[PDB]
RNA sequence: AGUCGGUCCUGAGAGAUGGGCGAGCGCCGUUCCGAAGGGACGGGCGAUGGCCUCCGUUGCCCUCGGCCGAUCGAAAGGGAG
RNA sequence: GGCGGGGGGGCGAGCCCGAGGGGCUCUCGCUUCUGGCGCCAAGCGCCCGCCCGGCCGGGCGCGACCCGCUCCGGGGACAGU
């Protein structure tokens, strides 16, 4: 109430000193910080093959989801019950004579060779492939080859996310193989929507140059070369 | 002395009563009272004077 | 046969440079926000002799904008600044002598030193006592400009470079004969052991392609090209002519 | 099953898909220091051939030297 | 976090105390240098009897490893006399002759009995 | 021998890691292509032990700490008595 | 260590129509008579256990505008190797 001031600082040049501002783009990182930083730019200079840029067309955000909980319930045996059911049914089996107490049991199939000798067959039926597997050679042979044998495959994001359904880090693919009862009216009700996008306009995505964007700081310069351009024209 | 004997004085055998004690040489004390008075007084005058630039005109 | 004089440079060995009392070198502001801005206040301490130059060398105060602190900086002492002067640098700086300001906010005539090559060395070009480079001639698209450097090749260098305004004071300091050989020697002991001119043709036939012979004389013809080996580019390298000058 | 494919597709090294992935890596190792660690081989085909097996005890250094 | 400092410097990150899980020589190894093995000689000859008479200061040899504060250390230890001070020097022909003076009270002339010389 | 000196400090220079080069023992190099501070007082919580009043010891957390690079280099320079 | 874009601003004449008003299109910005000082926030808007509508210590925002793909300039498919 009484005697309080505001001393108002002016901020200015060659007066009252700077404040603690932002500074993040202007901090000398480290040397792994630079290349992981200008890597992820590196791929938005230069004109990737279509090969390639297959990814970054992903699968959107709702249909995956609907795909997760599709792919939750197949999840293999954890080593925890692949103890329990061995140690279980070996019991079972020489208590009441179980000759088969287990008929099939469906699940996905996990790697690259598990998957790639089914899709050669026939004998898997939806093809989900990871996004960030970083030598890119282990990708840019399925969505060729699903498009000859005629398997439909998704490109979805996460190889972390594929791992999460099988326990392990990354794991780069998952065939759906063995559909249950209740499953396979879920599963043409998805097959629809991934021809939808992928099988179809395969000759789209076979010509697909990404890249060849330069920085907003030299497209900012052209765009102003427009307005003086459209000042010779106006 | 020398400055490792400076240890042992006392804090009067070190400087003077002043202000800027034993520092400035009592002649520019008193012109440091004298040149940020003079200045001071002419940011105000300088503000006021603007403030009236801003005002007529 | 042995190696020459001038091959014998090259490795540091008792030619480096006598550099211990020097003051520290002599550079301007490196390019920040507020020069490029605006200008900033300073205050010239005290101006010092650096040994191994001729030119004397000023020592500027400021204040950092970013942290509570002084800082001290070295300019070059151009001619006429006095101690308690308020050069004032920056790129709206009020064109005065001692006040660096870029080359595209002088006016063509302006009579400049210690201006750079590319912008952001912090001062390269006309730095020696008594020289001036002279902007004329602006491009105003194109940010360029053409200076006389103090050789008279008008060289174009880029327009957001900074140019202490004035002359080098020790202007005219060769005017002096040096007239006895110890202040010839005082003079280059202060700066690098250079001084030896030995010359080519006294020295015996191993150390230098001149010498031998029972007269003292020449006998190759002194005009070596630049496509020659090292330890033989002696005498007048590459000279596109030769004999007393005559007008220009 | 796709260790063959790996070995096609790193067969043919002067095609538009791979010329891309050999000049980036080209690029991507060049700024690193003169040796360090890669975590797992970049050819998982070709260390498994020379005998790798992906468990403890198999380090990869990726290593540097000059032409000429 | 709002980083306003212009460089990226090293994160403080725990760091653990060590802890081993065996002993790594099975034992201590025991100090050889006891209060027998510092104090080997005392000196009985002309000068440094002169010493016993008028200074109250016995002279001693000790091993050169040792110092000022183990020889008074070893002197109360094995005598129970107590020391002023210590004035050693490393004699040349190799030893460290120590001449040591005692207190006020202790006698040099009885001591001296009592050890022989 | 605390007070005589070496020790300590930097000078011209000599010298490792980072990095570069090299068939190679290694050389170049001294802030250069660098995640090169392990310290702080104070706030905070958490533990601990004494006389659990209050102290004392760490755990981590908010804040500063140009680290202008290690380290050697004078028995005549600097250096308390 | 404040880069380029987009917003902020009449204490601006700009460049025009035109009645308040319109931004067609610009200007850049809050330091020049003096050998002074300057950092570690004032102030506001808020949410807390506190004392019946009060009292003590804390937290955030704004004060210090938004987004963005290279630290900023300088070259450039040449130089170089
Ligand atoms: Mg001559
Ligand atoms: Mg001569
Ligand atoms: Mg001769
Ligand atoms: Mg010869
Ligand atoms: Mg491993
Ligand atoms: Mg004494
Ligand atoms: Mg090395
Ligand atoms: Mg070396
Ligand atoms: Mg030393
Ligand atoms: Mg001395
Ligand atoms: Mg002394």
């Amino acid at each position: 109430n009484p005697l309080f001031e505001k001393r108002p600082k002016n901020f200015g040049i060659g007066q009252d000193i700077q404040p603690k501002r932002d500074l993040t783009r202007f901090v000398k990182w480290p040397r792994y910080i630079r290349l992981q930083r200008q890597r992820a730019i590196l791929y938005k200079r230069l004109k990737v093959p279509p090969a390639i840029n297959q990814f970054t067309q992903a699968l959107d955000r709702q249909t995956a989801t609907q795909l997760l909980k599709l792919a939750h319930k197949y999840r293999p045996e954890t080593k925890q019950e692949k103890k329990q059911r061995l140690l279980a049914r070996a019991e079972k089996k020489a208590a009441g004579k179980g000759d088969v107490p287990t008929k099939r049991p469906p699940v996905l199939r996990a790697g690259v060779n598990t998957v790639t000798t089914l899709v050669e067959n026939k004998k898997a039926q939806l093809v989900v492939i990871a996004h960030d597997v970083d030598p890119i050679e282990l990708v840019v042979f399925l969505p060729a080859l699903c498009r000859k044998m005629g398997v439909p495959y998704c490109i979805i994001k996460g190889k972390a996310r594929l791992g999460r359904l099988v326990h392990r880090k990354t794991c780069t693919t998952v065939a759906f193989t063995q559909v249950n009862s209740e499953d396979k009216g879920a599963l043409a009700k998805l097959v629809e929507a991934i021809r939808t996008n992928y099988n179809d306009r395969y000759d789209e995505i076979r010509r697909h140059w990404g890249g060849n964007v330069l920085g907003p700081k030299s497209v900012a310069r052209i765009a102003k070369l427009e307005k003086a351009k459209a000042k010779e024209l106006a | 002395v020398r400055p490792k004997v400076l240890m042992r004085l006392s804090k009067t055998k070190k400087h003077v009563s002043r202000a800027y004690g034993g520092s400035m040489c009592a002649k520019c004390v008193r012109d440091r009272i004298k040149r940020a008075f003079l200045i001071e007084e002419q940011k105000i005058v300088v503000k006021v004077l603007k403030a009236q630039a801003q005002s007529q005109k | 046969g042995r190696v020459i004089r001038g091959q014998r440079k090259g490795a540091g060995s008792v030619f480096r440079a006598h550099v211990k009392h020097r003051k520290g070198a002599a550079r301007l502001r490196a390019v920040d926000f507020a020069e490029r801005h605006g200008y900033i206040k300073g205050i010239v301490k005290d101006i010092i002799h650096d040994p191994g130059r001729g030119a004397p060398l000023a020592k500027v105060v400021f204040r950092d904008p970013y942290r509570f602190k002084k800082r001290t900086e070295l300019f070059i002492a151009a001619e006429g600044i006095h101690t308690g002067q308020f050069v004032y640098c920056g790129k709206k700086a009020q064109l005065n002598i001692g006040n660096v300001l870029p080359v595209g906010t002088m006016p063509e005539g302006t009579i400049v030193c210690c201006l750079e090559e590319k912008p952001g060395d912090r001062g390269k070009l006309a730095r020696a006592s008594g020289n001036y480079a002279t902007v004329i001639s602006h491009n105003p698209e194109t940010k360029k400009t053409r200076v006389k450097l103090p050789s008279g090749s008008k060289k174009v260098i880029s327009s957001a470079n900074r140019a202490v305004v004035g002359v080098v004071a020790g202007g005219g300091r060769i005017d002096k004969p040096i007239l006895k050989a110890g202040r010839a020697y005082h003079k280059y002991k202060a700066k690098r052991n250079c001084w030896p001119r030995v010359r080519g043709v006294a020295m015996n036939p191993v150390e230098h392609p001149f010498g031998g012979g029972n007269h003292q004389h020449i006998g190759k013809p002194s005009t070596i090209r630049r496509d020659a080996p090292a330890g033989r580019k002696v005498g007048l390298i590459a000279a596109r002519r030769t004999g007393r000058l005559r007008g220009t | 099953g796709a260790y063959k494919y790996i070995q096609e597709l790193w067969r043919k090294k002067q095609s538009d898909v791979m010329r891309f992935l050999l000049r980036v890596r080209c690029w991507q190792y060049r700024q690193l220091s003169a040796l360090h660690r890669a975590p797992r081989p970049t050819r998982p085909d070709k260390a498994r051939r020379l005998g790798y097996k992906a468990k403890q005890g198999y380090v990869i250094y990726r290593i540097r030297v000059r032409r000429g | 976090k709002i980083r306003t400092s212009p460089t990226f410097r090293r994160p403080k990150t725990l760091r653990l105390r060590r802890q081993p899980k065996y002993p790594r020589k099975s034992a201590p190894r025991r100090n050889k240098l006891d209060h027998y093995a510092i104090i080997k000689f005392p000196l009985t000859t002309e000068s440094a009897m002169k010493k016993i008479e008028d200074n109250n200061t016995l002279v001693f040899i000790v091993d050169v490893k040792a110092n000022k504060h183990q020889i008074k250390q070893a002197v109360k230890k094995l005598y129970d006399i107590d020391v002023a001070k210590v004035n050693t020097l490393i004699r040349p022909d190799g030893e460290k002759k120590a001449y040591v003076r005692l207190a006020p009270d202790y006698d040099a002339l009885d001591v001296a009995n009592k050890i022989g010389i």
